[PDB]
């Protein structure tokens, strides 16, 4: 039965996600990110590096 | 007249202890026929692994012959006086008896001391016994039920010398040399350690002076509930067989007769039944139910639904229906002399003294719906219980569903 076994083995599985998730939102905000796109969109110069997200 | 005043009639049960510490107690009545029994407070509870089949082969070859005459005169004895030699073992409880005319009180007596006191253990009838028992162990595997209670001993007890079975390992059948039995019965069988119980038409001054003459010479001189769970599948089986308990207070206790009154308060199941074994200083108080494939969780809901209104809404109603069952049950099964000397022996062994029943309706009427959901949520809310299922078990809950069963989550 799922309830009394794979509720909890989730539910530390949740934990661990948001975990991971404050982490990365409360020490490395931008570690994920990209510094050129904190500049306002100029339709007349493409950005040196534009890439997509990772 | 009233229900007292027919408690008050019944008749007491003169008590008398010999020289050597055997208890003979008596229950006189105007029957032309008795039960005379001697009672040992020896069982599968007191036999360690090397000899957990002991007490059980010593009733088979109790009645195969004795030192004075041989097992076919015996019998030929028992049979020509009309009698019924009967014996049974309990893990706790070993118990040879006769039923017989009065007039036959004297040799029927004499002919207990010849089964206790020289019991003639010949090896020719010892290897008789073993094959015999070897054939008996394969045939009781066919009772299921027998079968889901052993399992819930075992799981329920386990490392306890209380969880062994009666009749013990097939091993330990076969090794179990007449030394050991000889051992165990001169170690075990032995005053004031037996009771000598006759009811029926029998006098108490008469049994003193028989017990006296023929069971005189007799030699003068941590139980721990481990809540787990035992699952044999087997799906070729038309029904699933499921047994669930509790801790349970021993045989000296108030709170037993409280416990009575639940199980009699407490259809789904085809076959659902409340058990209340009672022991020492342990017991296990819960049910065993058979069941369709396809049912177990629903009867195990109801069971544990049941359960749980009682340990937390028990009415009156219910309680007052529960407290006249167990009247009705306690008077109807002390019914024929053969009942009433099983319970003085058992009484005498267990609780001393014989429990009149009076204290018996005086203590029910003591119980009230709110003593009885106390006593409830004492001994079962909240509480890991032991399950034992005979297959086809696959629908029940597991043992971590049925824990969270036993409570409320609303209370």
């Amino acid at each position: 039965t799922f309830h009394p076994y794979y509720t909890i083995k989730d539910a530390l599985g949740l934990l661990l996600f948001l975990l991971s998730l404050m982490t990365l939102t409360l020490f490395s905000p931008d570690l994920l990110g990209d510094p050129d796109n904190y500049t306002l969109a100029n339709p007349l110069n493409t950005p040196p590096h534009i890439k997509p997200e990772w | 007249a009233t229900f007292a005043q027919a408690l008050q009639f019944v008749p007491e049960t003169q008590v008398s202890l010999l020289d050597n510490g055997l208890r003979v107690a008596s229950e006189q009545s105007s029957q032309p026929t008795c039960t005379v029994g001697v009672w040992i407070d020896v069982g599968s509870r007191f036999e360690t692994e090397k000899n957990n089949g002991a007490g059980y082969f010593l009733e088979h070859l109790a009645f195969k012959g004795t030192k004075n005459r041989p097992g076919s005169a015996l019998e030929k004895e028992v049979e020509s006086m009309g009698a019924h030699l009967n014996a049974y073992s309990t893990r706790e409880h070993t118990a040879y008896y006769i039923k017989a005319l009065s007039k036959d009180l004297p040799k029927a007596v004499e002919l207990l001391g010849d089964i206790v006191q020289n019991c003639s253990l010949e090896d020719s009838q010892i290897e008789k016994e073993r094959d015999v028992i070897l054939r008996e162990m394969q045939e009781n595997d066919a009772s299921m039920r027998d079968v889901v209670f052993n399992y819930l001993h075992a799981t329920a007890f386990q490392g306890t010398p209380l969880a062994q079975a009666v009749e013990g390992p097939s091993e330990n059948v076969r090794k179990l040399s007449r030394a050991d039995l000889t051992e165990y019965l001169s170690t075990h069988y032995k005053a004031p350690r037996m009771v000598l119980a006759a009811a029926g038409g029998v006098e108490h001054q008469q049994l003193l002076d028989l017990a006296q003459k023929h069971l005189g010479g007799i030699p003068w001189t941590p139980c721990r509930f481990t809540g787990s769970e035992i699952r044999h599948r087997d799906d070729a089986l038309p029904f699933a067989h499921v047994a669930i308990a509790v801790e349970g207070p021993g045989w000296a206790s108030p709170d037993n007769v409280a416990l009575q009154v639940a199980n009699a308060i407490i259809k789904l199941c085809q076959s659902f039944q409340t058990f209340s074994i009672c022991y020492a200083e342990t017991g296990l108080l819960g049910a065993h139910f058979v069941c369709d494939r396809m049912k177990i969780d629903d009867m195990m809901f109801v069971l544990q639904g049941q359960w749980m209104r009682l340990c937390t809404s028990a009415t009156e109603s219910e309680v007052a229906r529960g407290k006249n069952i167990l009247r009705n049950a306690l008077v109807s099964h002390l019914d024929g002399t053969t009942p009433v000397c099983e319970d003085i022996g058992r009484s005498l062994l267990t609780y001393g003294r014989r429990i009149p029943l009076a204290e018996w309706e005086s203590r029910i009427a003591e119980v009230d719906a709110s003593v009885v959901r106390e006593i409830c949520s004492k001994y079962i809310y909240d509480q890991c219980p032991a399950v034992a299922g005979y297959g086809p078990i696959e629908q029940l809950p597991d043992y971590n569903r049925i824990r969270s069963g036993m409570f409320w989550l609303r209370f």
